[PDB]
């Protein structure tokens, strides 16, 4: 029943600027300190900033001290983090959070051992980057008892990408792997599955490529050289 | 000003043992400490404040114990659904909470070394002028695993990149997949293309290999 | 009130008694 809803994720230039919401429901907003929380790619989750409950008290990770402007309005039980001069190490998923601490002090006082996050929203992705959107090109990974193909989902911008095999109805041996981050700015994934040998010249593989910001769909039929 | 240290880094336990996860603070937090699951692609949860009290709707099986500076999680009967990322967090020093670095929790199996298969580029992508070539390792356990690439027997060096799967819930196995980068033009200029991989489950490294 | 005396503390690094 408690929610955090989050938004206004996206795109934005080295030094750019964008504003994040924390739209929540099902509890008294104006009871609870909130926070902000994010998770860099390969990195540990990290503390972000804090807004005390009747929004009198601001602290900030030292990251991001003096660039980023944590506020909240109390009549429509909505947090915002506006983030300026974003730098490209800013990018990853944001995460607001309530904080129990002090929460019940008007039943119980106060009790520093009871805290903690209970609920989080379901975190919003900020990519900081110079490229411009693009869709993939899918290149195909012909196979060589037990045969591996695949496809290379090269040069698109910004995540994410989707892949299925035989339009879902191949799921037995896929790995579709995390996307890497080229020098170039653009992403790259491989998706692959093994399969036994003889389907090779029996049954057709085709992966399913979809790429929701450019609005590209590509479909690549894999099949021996 | 507080920092959180966990231990392990990486745990592996078998299917229905049990989970010990150390966290140690740098100073006294008394118990002011939480933990978290962190699930792949899911929001964190919490499982435990207080140090030990257990939150809403999480088992038994999830308990924790310590104050002061040294905390304890720990989670019975392990189960695939607990692979993840577990995280406490201190707020002795609260509002400025901190959190530990992570300890990854993985279902421990039987050692199982990778199938290597090697794909040279596509003619699709040599008419872009750019060529990649691919290395999967497949299906293997443990995680660590070292690929070298080899272009007519020179070792490649700041060329490549890697990922590797989530644990599989099924088979316990990870994947990993190199990418080598070339241009066309010297794609072009080398004949033999070989990937030589390194896991703890071959007695030797496994080189597979092609002729452009 | 005695919520936001005592947060102001707390955000301050002063020390409370036992």
């Amino acid at each position: 029943e408690v929610q955090l809803v989050e938004s206004g994720g996206g795109v934005v230039q080295p030094g750019g600027s964008l504003r994040l919401s924390c739209a929540a429901s099902g509890f008294n907003f104006n009871n609870y300190a909130l926070h902000w929380v994010r998770q860099a790619p390969g990195k540990g989750l990290e503390w972000v900033a804090i807004i005390s409950y009747e929004a009198r008290n601001k602290k900030y990770g030292v990251s991001v001290m003096g660039r980023f402007s944590i506020s909240r309005d109390n009549s429509k039980s909505i947090m915002y983090l506006e983030m300026n001069s974003l730098r490209v190490e800013d990018t990853g998923v944001y995460y607001c959070a309530r904080d129990l601490f002090l929460s019940d002090y008007d039943r119980s006082g106060y009790d520093p051992t009871r805290g903690g996050f209970d609920h989080w929203g379901q975190g919003t992705l900020v990519t900081v980057s110079s490229a411009s959107t693009k869709g993939p090109s899918v290149f195909p990974l012909a196979p060589s008892g037990t045969a591996a193909l695949g496809c290379l989902v090269k040069d698109y911008f910004p995540e994410p990408v989707t892949v299925s095999w035989n339009s879902g109805a191949l799921t037995s041996g896929v790995h579709t792997f995390p996307a890497v981050l080229q020098s170039s700015g653009l992403y790259s994934l491989s998706s692959v599955v093994t399969v036994p040998s003889s389907s090779l010249g029996t049954q057709t593989y085709i992966c399913n490529v979809n790429h929701k910001p450019s609005n590209t769909k590509v479909d690549k039929r894999v099949e021996p050289k | 000003e507080i920092v959180m240290t966990q231990s392990p880094a990486t745990l592996s336990v078998s299917p229905g043992e049990r989970a010990t996860l150390s966290c140690r603070a740098s100073q006294s937090v008394s118990s002011s400490l939480a933990w978290y699951q962190h699930r792949f692609g899911q929001a964190p949860r919490l499982l435990i404040s207080g140090a030990s009290t257990r939150a809403t709707g999480i088992p038994g099986r999830f308990s924790g114990s310590g104050s002061g500076t040294e905390f304890t999680l720990t989670i019975s009967s392990l189960q695939s659904e607990d692979v993840a990322v577990y995280y406490c967090q201190q707020y002795g020093d609260w509002p400025l909470v901190t959190f530990g670095g992570g300890t990854k929790v993985e279902i421990k199996r039987t050692v199982a070394a990778p199938s290597v298969f090697i794909f040279p580029p596509s003619d699709e992508q040599l008419k872009s002028g750019t060529a990649s070539v691919v290395c999967l390792l497949n299906n293997f356990y443990p995680r660590e695993a070292k690929v070298q690439w080899k272009v007519d027997n020179a070792l490649q060096s700041g060329n490549s990149q890697e990922s590797v799967t989530e644990q599989d819930s099924k088979d316990s196995t990870y994947s990993l997949s190199s990418t080598l980068t070339l241009s066309k033009a010297d794609y072009e200029k080398h004949k033999v293309y070989a990937c030589e991989v390194t896991h703890q489950g071959l007695s030797s490294p496994v080189t597979k290999s092609f002729n452009r | 009130s005695k919520r936001s005396f005592i947060e102001d503390l707390l955000f301050n690094k002063v020390t409370l008694a036992d």
